């Protein structure tokens, strides 16, 4: 074995894997989703005693959900994964990454961005922008961050917003609302109103989509970890005596809803 | 975070 020396000990047996996964949504103005794809990787950060055979087990086809296609690790035994679906392996000490993979079937959409508009004549537009949270209320969203694109001809904006802060931001042509945590199967709003300068009858705005950055403390492919079986036949720790932990970590990438 | 897992 290549990727593992041979006199490993640890007197805590503990292994961590991360789950790790990018949402990516496309959303058009009526609701309908254009385009969606998860891509994930799952790390694994073990201290394991020797050469410990492991055995990774997911949700894969409650709740079990759909890989379009993966590549693993060189340590995982590729022919049990090719007629059984089981991901073996010895795994090199400390980090790698086990796993990528991609999905794009009944992807959780963390948030639900429904936009509004009211052109007041040349002078002004009176905007409000909603976010729900469509997960389970336990869970809290961090790092949100509401993007809302402003015509070029903007001479100011000013906002309302109960929670989180919001800036307009003139070099960029967006206000940024942030908003630090958010809990799932809630509702924020923010409203605007951006002054206008006048403008060239002719050309007109493309309004650019609502985009949006968060972090979620779930897969938002719906995958879960099942077990991790260590098993070293020659040491005397067993299964049980690994200390194991998970965590998901799921960001959002291109993340638009167009208006 | 991280949770122990079952």
């Amino acid at each position: 074995i290549g990727w593992r020396r041979e006199g490993i000990k640890y007197r805590r047996n503990e292994l961590f894997l991360d789950v790790l996964e990018s949402v990516n949504l496309l959303m058009s103005p009526q609701g309908q989703v254009l385009s969606a794809h998860v891509s994930g990787r799952v790390v694994m950060k073990s201290y394991l005693s020797g050469m410990p055979e492991c055995k990774f087990g997911m949700n894969d086809k409650k709740q079990s959900i759909a890989i379009d296609d993966c590549t693993f690790h060189q340590c995982v035994r590729l022919s049990k994964f090719d007629s059984e679906r089981s991901i073996s392996f010895i795994p090199p000490d400390g980090e790698f990454e086990l796993m990528r993979y991609r999905t794009t079937k009944d992807i959780i959409l963390p948030f639900r961005v429904i936009p509004l508009v009211r052109e007041v004549g040349r002078t002004k537009l009176e905007v409000k922008v909603v976010i729900k949270s469509n997960f389970k209320p336990s869970l809290l969203a961090q790092k949100i961050e509401v993007r809302i694109p402003t015509p070029l001809n903007t001479s100011g904006v000013q906002v309302i917003c109960m929670k989180g802060k919001a800036k307009y931001k003139a070099s960029e042509n967006a206000i940024v609302w942030k908003i630090k945590r958010m809990a799932g199967m809630k509702e924020s709003q923010i409203s605007a109103e951006i002054e206008l300068l006048p403008t060239n009858d002719k050309k007109k705005w493309a309004r650019p989509p609502i985009s949006m950055n968060f972090e979620v403390p779930f897969a938002p492919s719906g995958l879960k970890v099942r077990y991790l079986k260590v098993f070293e036949p020659k040491l005397n720790y067993s299964d049980h005596d690994v200390i194991k932990w998970v965590r998901y970590i799921g960001r959002s990438g291109i993340y638009e809803t167009r208006c | 975070g991280y949770m122990m897992m079952s």
